[PDB]
Parts: C-alpha cells; sequence; structure tokens
RNA sequence: CCUUCGAUAGCUCAGUUGGUAGAGCGGAGGACUGUAGAUCCUUAGGUCGCUGGUUCGAAUCCGGCUCGAAGGACCA
C-alpha cells in the first residue's frame, strides 16, 4: 500500500478546488503548484540562484536527454541530476521521447521497450521500464516517471497504447526497488473518448500507485472537452493521492483546472502581467518609463523600466531573455500564491470573478469554455 | 592606473542587474560606449534626469567612450568632424552638434573628445592632423560652456601627430596647453616595438595631473607594456572575445582553452583548480562542457561571469602592485 | 595646392566584379504550456554621405566637391 502524501485542509464550498501539502525528502510542495520546465528555464538564461530567489520549490526534467548525453553510466557515477543543475528543491523527471510526433519521427516500440535514434550510431541508449527505473534511481528525484505510450491520435492505436502502458506500469512496479524513498506517478491515456478512459481509471485505481496523472490532452482538443475530461478524471480519482496535469500554465487554464480539483501544473521576449500576456517587443510603449508591473515583486519591474528593457531587448540578448523569463516565472508563482490564498479563507467564488475582472472586466468577454466550466462547478459570474 | 568596467548597454554583456551585482570587484566607474548610445540618445533627449536613473545604477560614475574596445579601429575611419564609432549607434554623420546633443541627453560624468590621427594603426600630414585636432579640441571646449547643465561634464583630450614622433611630441605639447580633464592615445590598437617607442615618446611629455587613456589594448602583455610606458586607464574587451568563441581564460596573474573537446567530460574539477575564484564555487568544468555541447546560454553566462571576475581581479592585483 | 585610400539596416562588414541588398551583431509580430533531434516561425528597420554623368538597369562604372584617412605642408 503506497503511503498517502497529501493532507487536505481547505476545499471550496461552491467548487471542487482544494489546497494541500505534499511531503518529499528534499522539500515540501504546496498544491496547487506550477512546476516550470527545467530545461527551458535553464537555457533561457536563468541561473539556479535567480530561479530559486522567486520561491519556486519544484522543477521538471527529461531523463531521455540526460541519457543521450553524457550517458547513463557517467550520470550514475557522479550522481548527476542532483548536483549537476545545482537545484536544491524537488525535481520531477519525465520519460521524454514520446512527443507529438509519435511514430512519425521515433522508432517503432519493440517488445523490450522504446529505441531512439541519434546522429551518432553509438549515442543511442536503451529505454526499458527496468532501465528507466534504474536510470531514474540514478537521478534520485523525489518523483519517478514511468515509461508510457504518450500520444498526441485516434483509432485502436490508443487501445494498444493503453494496453502496453498498463503492461509497462506493471513491469515498473515489479522492478521498482525503493517504494518509500521515491514515488511513481501513473499516466492515464485513452485518446478522445471517455469510456476507455473510464476503464483506464478502473485499472489504475485497482493498482495502488502513489500518484496519478493525465496526458495526451493539450494540442489535440479544445479547452471545453479538455476541462470536462479533467473534471471527470478528478471526480473518479480519490483525494488521498496527488493528481498531475500536463499542457497547462496559462492563467485562465490553471485557474479553471484548480477549480476542477487539480494539484500539479507543468527563447523569451514576452512578459506576463495581471492584464494578460503582452510582448515586450511592442514599440507602442517603448517610450514610457513606467515599470511593467508596479506591484510585481520581481526585480525586473521594481528596478528597471519598460523603455530600458526595450532598448536592452536585443542589445544584450542574454540579459533581456533572463529578465523576461524570471519576470514570467515570478508572475506565475505570484498567481499561484494568490489562488491558494483565495482558497484558504474562502473567497474563490467571488475572487475568480475579480480574476476575470483583472483581464476582461466583465463576464461578457470571458471565454465560453471557462464560463461553462464555472457554471457547471457551481460558480456564476 | 585604473580599469574601466566594460558595459554592454548599461550592464555587462550576458549579465543582468542581479547577476552583475553578484560580480565582486566591481569598480565605481562604468564605461558606456558612445558607439552603443544612439537610440538611448533619442530616448534620453526628454528623460531629463540622466542615464544613471535610466539604467537603474545612478550612483556609479559614467565614461562615454567612443570606440567599442571589441572593434576599436580600422586602418582609418576617424576624422576631426565625426567619428565612425564601431558599435550600436552614432555612425550617420555624428558631427560636433550631434556629439553635443548626445552628451546632453546622456549627461555623462566624463565625455570623450573625438579622436584623430589614423597613422599609428609623415610631417606635412602629421602637422595638419595636429592642427586639426587642436582646432577640434578648441571647438569642443568653446561649445561645452554654452550649457549650464553640460558644464558639470568633463572633456578628455586626445593626442595624434601622424607618423614622425617629433610631430606626435608637438601634438602632445600643444594639446596639453588646454585645460582638459584627461588624455587619449589613438592608433595604438592591439602593439609592436615601433608603436611601443612612439607611445613612450608621446607619454614622456604629457603632464601627470591628468589620466591617460588608450583604446584597443586589452591583452595582458600589451596592457603590461603600456603600463610600463605610463598608460593609466584601460579597456576590458578581452574577456568578451574569449567568451564569445566558447573559450575560457587560463593565464595566471597571482591564453585561452577551447572547451569543445571530449577530454573535459571526465574531470570533476572546475575550470580553476582549487582557487578562490567564482568558478571554483559555482559549478564544475564538466557542467560547462556539457552545456557547451548542448549549446546552452547558461554556459555563456557562467563563462562571462568567470572571465569578468578573473579580468577584474587581474586589474586589481596589478593596480595594488603598482600603487604599493 | 598636391598624391594614395576611405563613407552601406541601430552598426562592424560581405556585395564594390552593374541586377534595387544580405550575415554577425541591433530590432520588429507571435509562440514559452513534460527543449537537443540547434534560441523557433513571421518580419519591421537601408533616399548605400552629397552632387553629376554613363546604362534597359548603378551601393558597384566614371570625375570632383562637403566630411575625409593616408603622402609632399596652400605656409615651414
Ligand atoms: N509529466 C508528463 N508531462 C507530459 C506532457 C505531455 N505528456 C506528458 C506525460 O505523459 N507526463
Amino acid at each position: 500500500s503506497a503511503p498517502r502524501i497529501m493532507r487536505l485542509v481547505a476545499e471550496c464550498s461552491r467548487s471542487g478546488a482544494r489546497a494541500g501539502e505534499l511531503r518529499l525528502p528534499h522539500g515540501t510542495v504546496a498544491t496547487p503548484v506550477f512546476m516550470p520546465v527545467g530545461t527551458q528555464a535553464t537555457m533561457k538564461g536563468i541561473t539556479t540562484e535567480q530561479l530559486d530567489s522567486l520561491g519556486c520549490r519544484i522543477c521538471l526534467g527529461n531523463t531521455y536527454h540526460l541519457g543521450l548525453r553524457p550517458g547513463p553510466e557517467l550520470i550514475r557515477k557522479a550522481q548527476g541530476l542532483h548536483g549537476f543543475m545545482n537545484w536544491p528543491h524537488n525535481l520531477l523527471t519525465d520519460s521524454g521521447g514520446f512527443q507529438m510526433v509519435s511514430l512519425f519521427s521515433l522508432s517503432e516500440v519493440t517488445e523490450e521497450g522504446v529505441h531512439f535514434r541519434s546522429p551518432y550510431d553509438g549515442e543511442e541508449t536503451l529505454l526499458s521500464p527496468e532501465r528507466s527505473v534504474e536510470i531514474q534511481n540514478a537521478l534520485g528525484s523525489d518523483i519517478i516517471m514511468q515509461l508510457d505510450h504518450v500520444v498526441s491520435v485516434t483509432g485502436p492505436l490508443v487501445e494498444e497504447a493503453m494496453h502496453r502502458s498498463v503492461r509497462w506500469l506493471d513491469r515498473c512496479i515489479a522492478a521498482h526497488k525503493h517504494p518509500d524513498k521515491q514515488n511513481l506517478f501513473a499516466i492515464i491515456q485513452g485518446g478522445l473518448n471517455a469510456d476507455l478512459r473510464t476503464t483506464c481509471l478502473k485499472e489504475m485505481t485497482k493498482r495502488d500507485v502513489p500518484g496519478f496523472a493525465i496526458g495526451g490532452l493539450s494540442g489535440g482538443e479544445s479547452k471545453a472537452q479538455f476541462w470536462k475530461m479533467v473534471a471527470l478524471s478528478t471526480s473518479m480519482l480519490p483525494k488521498d493521492k496527488p493528481r498531475y496535469l500536463m499542457g497547462v500554465g496559462y492563467a485562465t487554464d490553471l485557474v479553471v483546472c484548480v477549480a476542477l480539483g487539480c494539484d500539479m501544473f507543468d527563447r523569451f521576449g514576452s512578459a506576463l502581467v495581471p492584464t494578460g500576456n503582452l510582448q515586450l517587443k511592442k514599440k507602442q510603449y517603448a517610450k514610457d518609463f513606467s515599470p511593467i508591473n508596479p506591484e510585481c515583486p520581481c526585480p525586473t519591474c521594481q528596478t528597471h523600466s519598460r523603455a530600458f528593457l526595450h532598448a536592452l531587448l536585443h542589445s544584450d540578448n542574454t540579459t533581456a531573455l533572463h529578465h523576461l523569463t524570471v519576470h514570467n516565472i515570478a508572475y506565475q508563482l505570484q498567481l499561484l500564491s494568490a489562488v491558494r490564498s483565495s482558497i484558504l479563507e474562502q473567497r474563490f467564488p467571488d475572487f475568480v470573478r475579480n480574476f476575470m475582472r483583472t483581464m476582461y472586466g466583465d463576464h461578457s468577454l470571458c471565454p465560453a469554455w471557462a464560463v461553462e466550466a464555472l457554471a457547471s462547478v457551481g460558480i456564476m459570474l | 592606473p585604473g580599469c574601466l568596467l566594460y558595459t554592454r548597454t548599461g550592464s555587462a554583456p550576458h549579465l543582468t542587474h542581479q547577476t552583475l551585482r553578484n560580480i565582486h570587484g566591481v569598480p565605481g566607474i562604468a564605461q558606456l560606449t558612445l558607439s552603443s548610445l544612439a537610440e538611448h540618445h533619442e530616448v534620453l533627449a526628454e528623460y531629463k534626469k540622466g542615464v544613471g536613473s535610466f539604467i537603474g545604477m545612478p550612483e556609479s560614475l559614467f565614461y562615454c567612450s567612443l570606440h567599442d574596445p571589441v572593434t576599436p579601429g580600422p586602418a582609418g575611419y576617424v576624422t576631426s568632424k565625426s567619428v565612425s564609432v564601431w558599435g550600436f549607434g552614432g555612425r550617420v554623420e555624428m558631427t560636433v552638434s550631434k556629439f553635443m546633443a548626445i552628451q546632453e541627453a546622456l549627461q555623462p560624468d566624463w565625455f570623450q573628445c573625438l579622436s584623430d590621427g589614423e597613422a599609428s594603426c609623415s610631417i606635412k600630414r602629421a602637422r595638419k592632423s595636429v592642427d586639426r585636432s587642436l582646432l577640434f579640441l578648441d571647438s569642443c571646449l568653446r561649445l561645452q560652456e554654452e550649457s549650464e547643465v553640460l558644464q558639470k561634464s568633463v572633456i578628455i583630450g586626445v593626442i595624434e601627430g601622424g607618423d614622425v614622433m617629433e610631430e606626435r611630441l608637438r601634438s602632445a605639447r600643444e594639446t596639453a596647453k588646454r585645460p582638459v580633464g584627461g588624455f587619449l592615445l589613438d592608433g595604438f590598437q592591439g602593439v609592436t616595438e615601433t608603436r611601443l617607442h612612439l607611445l613612450s615618446s608621446v607619454t614622456a611629455e604629457l603632464p601627470e595631473d591628468k589620466p591617460r587613456l588608450i583604446c584597443g589594448v586589452s591583452r595582458p602583455d600589451e596592457v603590461l607594456e603600456c603600463i610600463e610606458r605610463g598608460v593609466d586607464l584601460f579597456e576590458s574587451f578581452f574577456p568578451y572575445q574569449v567568451t564569445e568563441r566558447g573559450c575560457a581564460l587560463t593565464f595566471t596573474f597571482d591564453f585561452e582553452i577551447n572547451l569543445k573537446e571530449k577530454k573535459y567530460q571526465e574531470d570533476f574539477d572546475p575550470l580553476v583548480r582549487g582557487c578562490s575564484c567564482y568558478c571554483c564555487k559555482n559549478h564544475t568544468r564538466a557542467y560547462i562542457h556539457h552545456l557547451l555541447m548542448t549549446n546552452e546560454l547558461l554556459a555563456g553566462v557562467l563563462l562571462m561571469m568567470h572571465n569578468f571576475e578573473h579580468y577584474f581581479g587581474f586589474f586589481c592585483s596589478i593596480r595594488e602592485a603598482l600603487k604599493n
């Protein structure tokens, strides 16, 4: 029996939103939380110290790219992932490889596992569920990924995909050696229809895995059907185990999914402010010396102006990219903190209105899918 | 002597405000290249409170240098009516009035007079250059006092006398008469034995009450010999060049190595073995090697910070040795 | 006065050998929603210093000036 890592202290009266905490050996996470993708944030210019200064406590990584270079053996010898990026907080590893291209750009999956191609013949590495769990134990992350047939994809292709996903989940469970120290998050994949997804919920609820997740949603369907699927999945799953969501990060999307009952959420040049997402490349306000956001705690707005960044946007490309990315991550963290605070002392059904009033100002301009989701969950604008 | 912090549009290249503040040994004077302050000129024409508040660092002193030390001089482009400053602004007929407007918008603490004398990069042309440079300095001195707010700024003199060292001596003698706040050497962009002798002859006459400035010299040997000649202030474009092509500095003051080789993937030590520099504490050289193979910007940031820290420490050490 | 070179996107330069302009570096619109299959797509920004001639067509061929770098000093 996998231990329950979530404790619940606040839940919305008029909605399904929840606030809780997750305990990990390296840190404590406050759900709902947003985990920025580690590779992007690292290459965009942000150092470890700058990202940590904003208060982020969870990071994301891809095991396939670490396996490509410098190799599983070298990363295991020096205990790579922990002391490599210098990230002191919790990190979530991803299997990778199964992007939206699927079989169009990746080799066909054999019986043992999935095989990747590389420009060099000798750079390829085997990715078996036993190999995946071994390399992830080598990484030593608090949350351990499980090898899955992630799809973008209709027909029975998804049917055998979920069959092999269940088989590989069983193989990973049989091959996992430290259930207490590291947690494994299962993935639910059923394509576009709900009945086979309902069955998927059935077997992955039969298995007592310490975590749950949903995938294959973003980039293939609209937001209305997406939130409907998320809501049904959250309703089916219990409250004693964490729920993970992919393809999220937008303010409206994240707020709606928080209201549904989610817990986890996954080249700069644009900024995010309460009024919305605005590109700093714009020359319409390149002259105004006011900060991007007077109330934003990020150093970029409180110390530097829009005009200076516009002059520096490509003048020192690395500096501008770092500033923009750190400002966006700080805004995301502030939005998550504000949402959690609205959850804590029960203002969400009102505050959410103000949230749209932050961007739109009225219910007329709100997205139709968001309005439908709010009406269904029990919040009327 | 002294050093000028190389600034790419306010902050150091590949350095943000917080990251630049994290750099130790930062001098109190920031060298802004006039070659990269044109759009800043139109912006600051009505900002009306200086560029220090514009960049967020108002407490530091500002020097408005014409030539970007990375690209400091051709065989010849500079005249005594405009200067083709290699950089990010100020190419299209930057006349004397254009310079006055740019320095009124920027309001630098010390603004550099336009250079001349592209011979150093024999007599008749040398004398013509001397007279023309003196006329330009006189015109700048006359125009500097026309604005009360601009009167807070300081002119920096220039010395250019063609090929023959006698004419360079006469240029230095006649320019030192003007009450300029500094002196500049042009045509010595790096240097050889002949240019070293010319620099020594030129500096043998200039009064010691004003600083000496040189452009295009940043290599440790060239910097050392120029200091031996008597040059005080220097530029710092060498670390930018070293970091740009994916190389790390290795010379010890108390060349460069390309990390794009497979031999560095096994060593767990940082780029510097057991010292007290920033690289000895930030990460290990294997991390930078991996990030260079994957072409990650964080490798560039770390290399830039380490190179700037090492270069500033080298300047601090040589200044301490010279003073003591 | 005389001789040799030099002036092009915010700016170094390729093109300068006649096809209306590109790259590095500036800078424009948009995408950051499990990045190594390379920081990506769209694309704003050039009376090519000025004047004049040549040509179907000129940054390019040709002369000189304004401003010139470089040589003999209009004068020393
Ligand atoms: N963690 C995680 N992220 C994504 C993003 C797309 N699919 C997935 C998945 O299956 N798991």
